[PDB]
């Protein structure tokens, strides 16, 4: 058996339904019948979180989890602590969490101490990521993560019709960024760049800046290719109704 | 301090309060003119639990009398302690119900229900500390059980955290006077359910049988039957009008006697009963009290306690006794008949005692049981309304006032859920 | 809530297949925090309760002084901010 | 200059306080008026000129038990404003006393107990009485404890609670409250000593002879336990204790401090004079498994100190080889980390007897204090059947509607279940 789902309790907290994937390497994973069990089976709009982790951006996330709300979309992240989940569980939002299983703690009951990367309260579904060994570390997942999301997209092969729009949204707030956004360049997605991040900042910026004056300190050259290759939109806005209407146009329009 | 109120409804619940005054007045030394005559100094301690004080001396109940045709209560003022009764608190109408539930709970008990409720809400605001209410009426007839268990509503809609007492007769399939019993009786538990904080059963059969066969009095009338349901509701107050070893409140039993909110539909008892030709050969002791206590033909209801399991149980004591022979009693008689007690809920009998006994007895007894067996009643109430639904028999005098089948499908279907849901502890197991 | 003898450990972690599934739908059978919604969300609500704080306050004033209180009954109220106090509460 | 103050909660303690406030006054020759006709300082004050007011204060919500203490011949002793009385009853339930009607109390009795303090000066401690298994009682000293606990801080509170019978129960609901208050009172009290009636019904009946006891019997002799363990403070002494001088003597660990106690002799006028009483026969029977004041078997267990007080005309060097052979016994077996485990002390003062009572004068008498690691099983008892009813979330709904949170009764679990595991723990040898 190549994955388990299981019925998981967060302390003081939501019923997720958590799967157990024991090798993320299986060569055709069986995708249709995993979100048949977990009822996935329509197609989602999805939103997917490219760096997500804790940062001081509230009322963007309030934003997105509106824009979500409103167009019935899947939003994807690394199921670590982000500050969209209070918003997730007042909207009833479906939040899907994907990482490796050695890199995530189980949150403790009644812990007056949070781990950074603990598994938080909000995520619906989560994906537990495992190699045959064990080993699995950020970014391996990530590949995993895509083809979920194409999936989910997708729904269920009998419904004829083109998949749901997917929007990626860039927050690095993490520096293993830059894998996600390879696929995403890969598979032709759009790619929204968030103020907030330090990295996200310098892209916006130099966005903005005419060639001579371009100045990359924290990005690394692969992503100066990506950023020519992909279709990059920049957010240089932190309001909750700028990301609402980039999401909410994205998701119903693709602009290339 | 925390007294309660006294509302009626009804012919027979006027009936039942015509004797229950009698024996509270009998009990306080009370002359029918309102002039104490006592002999004891507790007499007059507790007095504003059911009486109130007006200039010149005399007392005069605060209670509340209701119906929808006059007769009745132009009746009972004739009668013995009629006169104590305020003038005031008689509110009638000039037309009635005729036993249909719907002409007395959405036509004509409708437009009545607000004077009464006038002068309830001005005895319920002046009282010292409220302790709750008291509602004496009967499931059999149309006014009755429709005004009533509206009232009830009402009542319960303002003031939320008071304590509600209701003693119902039911009507019985082996002595029925009323074809149309079935229907009210149905359409009636449904409301009772869901706001009375306690209710207490009594049929009409039962106390024939009790009269036949343990008096052994050739003919029993009606007030007879009126004394014992009033001996009965006296006995449940005595020890919040009365010093004791243990006193317990009616919140205090409602506390110890519902577990879950629902089930809170009990049958009580007295004792001792004996007949007046073997009077003198007993003897009064308390092991004597308590083996015709859980006597199964000493329940005030046809409901046999055997075929079910107790819940909980209550005996509130009166006169001067030791404790430490109540309780041994009360283990015994719980060791002895472990097979009729619920499991799961170890130690589930409650004691009080009273050191004030009724006037003329040493020693009595009350005794309020919460029990499984209550099923059989709702069984044979539900199986007498559906046999009788099916083919729509007397469905329109209800229709033609604004009520519909919906209304009963609901009652029957709710009715249906409190029968099942109550047994459903019966087979719990830990 | 820890055990006896259980500093801490996680009180809530896994069961079989969504089992509780049924279990939550048997027992089935949120407070809106301003300081925490949107700044339109509180500064327009703000606005609304500060256009309607008339009508509010005779609705609370109307209403504050109708239920029958055993406690209050004009007998024992020693003091007037006592009569104030309560006045100044609904039920 | 030395000063201690009782409190009394509900009616049980209530009821304790009156028979042990009998026997305060009869041992110090105050009529009950208050009037005599150095030591009376411990328990009393003087007015300037006449009459004695003793440091106690009575609390109840039921006003039944106040209202006959305020007009029996006790009238004039106590001050008038001192018996706090409430209206209503919190009727057995737990979360009414501690959240709901106490909390509106609670102001007034801490400002009489700081009116009581500030005219002591050299205030030993503060004693308390509570009947457990009821609703005002358990919250209302609850309440008290942890207010007391912080007002004051690291003044002694000593807690004689009566915690219910292990088959003999009055009430069915009293295991979950019980809990409740023992959660309350491991972590606020210095000392607790168990008091349950089944026991002391064994020993009223086994040695007093008495068929048919009331509670009037078993006070009387849980008073004559208090006035043996407070005599050193107002007596002369070859051997004295005060108050203080037990956390140092007999609880080793902070969360250790229930224990158990026995009383000895305990016979009847009619055959108390045909034996001689001597010191080592009741030394012997106050060590009897039988007349342990709580029903608990002391050779389950191991001991771990006795504290035992004399009285009388008793010689040193008798007790000494009283000691002797109890160590030499074989079913009297102490905890290994403990080579002497007795504290002793010794008065002159013979107890007093009270007219009309059950116990006859003598010279010589015991009292024992005896911290043992048996006491577990009545925690396990009443754990079990917390169990029982808690899985089912029976009469849960009594007490969520009275503003309690779901997750208090888990902790409460918890907290009995490290109780259970830290006297195991400490009963195991090295
Ligand atoms: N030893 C002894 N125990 C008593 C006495 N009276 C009551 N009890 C015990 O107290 C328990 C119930 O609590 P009570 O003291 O009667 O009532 P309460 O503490 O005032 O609590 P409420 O019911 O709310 O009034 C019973 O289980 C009895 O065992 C007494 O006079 N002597
Ligand atoms: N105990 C008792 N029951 C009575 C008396 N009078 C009538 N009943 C019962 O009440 C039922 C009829 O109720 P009914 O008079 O129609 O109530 P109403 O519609 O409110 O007036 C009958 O089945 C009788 O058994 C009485 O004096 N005493
Ligand atoms: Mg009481």
């Amino acid at each position: 058996q190549v994955w388990k789902p299981y019925d998981f309790l967060f302390p003081a907290g939501r019923l997720a339904k958590l799967v157990k994937v024991f090798d993320v390497y299986f060569k055709n994973f069986p995708f249709s019948d995993l979100l048949n069990k977990l009822k996935l089976t329509e197609g989602y709009p999805i939103v997917n979180l490219i760096g997500a982790a804790q940062s001081n951006r509230g009322k963007f996330y309030a934003g997105l989890a509106r824009a979500c709300f409103n167009s019935e979309a899947i939003i994807v992240d690394s199921a670590i602590e982000t500050g969209l989940e209070p918003y997730v569980i007042r909207r009833d939002l479906k939040l899907v969490g994907v990482a490796p299983e050695n890199c995530v703690k189980y949150p403790k009951i009644n812990s007056t101490y949070k781990d950074p990367y603990e598994l938080s309260n909000g995520h619906t579904h989560l994906f537990l990521v495992n190699d045959k060994d064990k080993t699995l570390q950020w970014s391996q997942e990530t590949l995993f993560k895509i083809q979920l999301i194409l999936k989910l997209a997708e729904g269920k092969v009998s419904k004829k019709g083109p998949r749901c729009k997917i929007v990626n949204v860039l927050l690095a707030d993490t520096p293993n960024y830059l894998d996600e956004v390879r696929l995403a360049v890969k598979y032709d997605l759009p790619i929204i760049v968030c103020k907030g991040s330090h990295i996200c900042d310098e892209i916006i910026k130099n966005s903005k800046a005419q060639e001579e004056e371009k100045q990359w300190n924290l990005v690394d050259d692969e992503m100066q290719e990506l950023l020519q290759k992909g279709h990059f939109y920049m957010l240089d806005s932190l309001d909750s109704e700028d990301i609402a209407q980039y999401i909410h146009f994205f998701l119903t329009f693709t602009p290339y | 301090m925390r007294e309660i109120v006294h509302i009626q409804g009804g012919q027979c619940g006027n009936q039942i309060g015509a004797k229950f005054w009698e024996v509270i007045s009998d009990e306080h030394g009370i002359d029918p003119t309102g002039t104490y005559h006592g002999d004891s100094d507790l007499q007059l301690e507790r007095i504003n639990v059911y009486y109130n004080e007006a200039t010149g001396g005399r007392y005069v109940p605060r209670a509340i009398l209701m119906d929808l045709e006059p007769g009745t209560m132009d009746s009972v003022r004739a009668g013995p302690f009629g006169q104590l009764f305020r003038p005031d608190n008689f509110v009638f109408g000039q037309t009635g119900a005729g036993n249909n539930w719907a002409k007395g709970h959405y036509t004509e008990g409708a437009e009545l229900i607000d004077s009464v409720l006038d002068v309830v809400r001005k005895e319920a605001e002046g009282c010292d500390c409220l302790q709750g209410f008291q509602i004496t009426h009967s499931l059999g007839g149309g006014t009755g059980s429709g005004m009533g268990t509206l009232l009830i509503s009402k009542v319960r809609e303002e003031y939320p955290d008071r304590i509600m007492e209701t003693f119902s007769v039911v009507p019985s399939p082996k002595v029925s006077d009323t074809v149309v019993e079935p229907y009210n009786a149905t359409l009636s538990v449904h409301q009772l359910v869901e706001n009375a904080d306690e209710c207490m059963v009594i049929d009409n059969e039962a106390l024939y049988d009790i009269c036949f066969r343990t008096l052994k009095l050739t003919t029993p009338t009606y007030g007879d039957l009126n004394h014992l349901v009033s001996a009965a509701m006296s006995g449940v107050t005595c020890c919040l009008r009365f010093p004791g070893q243990l006193n317990s409140d009616l919140r205090k039993l409602a506390v110890n006697l519902i577990p879950f909110p629902r089930l809170h539909f009990f049958m009580i008892g007295f004792a001792p009963l004996t007949s007046r030709g073997s009077q003198q050969y007993r003897a009064l002791t308390v092991p004597e009290l308590t083996q015709q206590m859980f006597d199964a033909k000493n329940m005030m209801c046809a409901a046999d306690p055997r075929h079910g399991r107790y819940l909980t149980a209550s005996a509130l004591f009166r006169g001067r006794m030791s404790t430490k022979e109540v309780d041994e009693q009360m283990l015994n008689v719980q060791n002895k008949n472990s097979s009729y007690f619920v499991e799961w809920i170890p130690n589930n009998i409650k004691s009080s005692i009273c050191d004030i006994p009724p006037k003329g007895l040493k020693m009595a007894v009350t005794f309020v049981g919460n029990s499984t067996a209550i099923q059989e009643m709702f069984k044979r109430v539900a199986e007498q309304f559906t046999a009788m639904f099916r083919r729509k028999a007397f469905l329109h005098w209800y229709t033609g006032e604004g009520m519909d089948e919906m209304e009963f499908t609901e009652a029957e279907s709710n009715m249906n859920d409190l029968v099942s849901e109550y047994q459903q502890y019966q087979d719990a197991t830990a | 809530v820890s055990n006896f003898n259980q500093r801490d450990a996680e009180g809530v972690l896994l069961f079989q297949f969504g089992s509780r599934e049924k279990q939550i739908k048997r027992e089935n059978k949120q407070y809106i925090d301003l300081d925490k919604e949107e700044q339109r969300d509180k500064d327009t609500i703000n606005i609304l309760l500060r256009r309607y704080n008339k009508i509010l306050k005779n609705v609370f004033v109307k209403y504050s002084n109708t239920g029958f209180s055993a406690q209050f009954s004009n007998k024992n109220v020693n003091s007037f901010d006592a009569i104030k106090e309560h006045n100044s509460l609904i039920s | 200059m030395r000063e201690v103050i009782s409190i009394h909660v509900g009616q049980g303690g209530i009821q304790v306080g009156n028979a042990c406030w009998e026997l305060f006054c009869l041992e110090h020759g105050i009529q009950p008026d208050g009037q005599m006709p150095d030591a009376f300082n411990t328990f009393f004050s003087e007015t300037g000129a006449g009459k004695h007011v003793p440091r106690a204060v009575f609390l109840d919500l039921e006003p039944t038990v106040i209202d006959e203490v305020r007009t029996g011949t006790y009238r004039q002793l106590f001050h008038p404003e001192q018996l706090i009385s409430g209206k209503e009853d919190a009727a057995n339930n737990f979360a009414r006393g501690h959240y709901t009607i106490g909390k509106e109390i609670v102001d007034l009795c801490l400002d009489r107990i700081r009116k009581l303090a500030d005219n002591c000066t050299g205030l030993q401690g503060f004693l308390v009485f509570n009947s457990v298994g009821g609703g005002t009682g358990s919250g209302l000293g609850s309440l008290l404890l942890e207010r007391l606990s912080v007002d004051y801080g690291k003044k002694s509170k000593l807690g004689f609670t009566i915690y219910p019978s292990p088959q003999v129960s009055t009430a069915v609901v009293e295991p979950y409250n019980s809990i409740l208050s023992t959660h309350s009172l491991l972590e606020h009290t210095d000392v607790a000593v168990m008091l349950d009636n089944e026991a002391i019904y064994d020993i009223c009946r086994r040695n007093l002879d008495i068929e048919r006891p009331t509670y009037t019997n078993l006070n009387r002799l849980i008073a004559q336990v208090i006035s043996s363990l407070t005599a050193s403070l107002r007596f002369d002494g070859a051997l004295n204790v005060d108050i203080t001088e037990f956390q140092t003597n007999l609880v080793p660990y902070p969360r250790i401090h229930f224990m158990l106690s026995s009383y000895a002799p305990i016979i009847s006028a009619e055959k108390a004079y045909h034996e001689q009483l001597s010191v080592a026969e009741i030394t012997n029977s106050a060590f009897e498994p039988a007349n342990m004041m709580a029903k608990c078997d002391p050779r389950h267990g191991k001991y771990m100190a006795c504290s035992m007080m004399y009285r009388g005309d008793v010689v040193p060097k008798d007790v000494n080889a009283s000691i002797a052979t109890i160590k030499t016994k074989r079913t009297i077996q102490f905890v290994d980390w403990c080579p002497t485990g007795f504290k002793v002390g010794i008065n002159y003062q013979p107890p007093t007897v009270v007219p009309g009572g059950d116990l006859a004068k003598v010279m010589r008498a015991v009292c024992m204090i005896s911290n043992s690691t048996a006491i577990a099983e009545v925690f396990s008892r009443l754990d079990h059947k917390f169990d029982l009813m808690y899985a089912k979330r029976a009469f849960v709904h009594w007490y969520v509607g009275e503003g309690m949170e779901e997750g208090e009764f888990s902790e409460a679990r918890e907290d009995l279940a490290a109780l259970e595991k830290d006297y195991e723990e400490v009963g195991i040898e090295t």
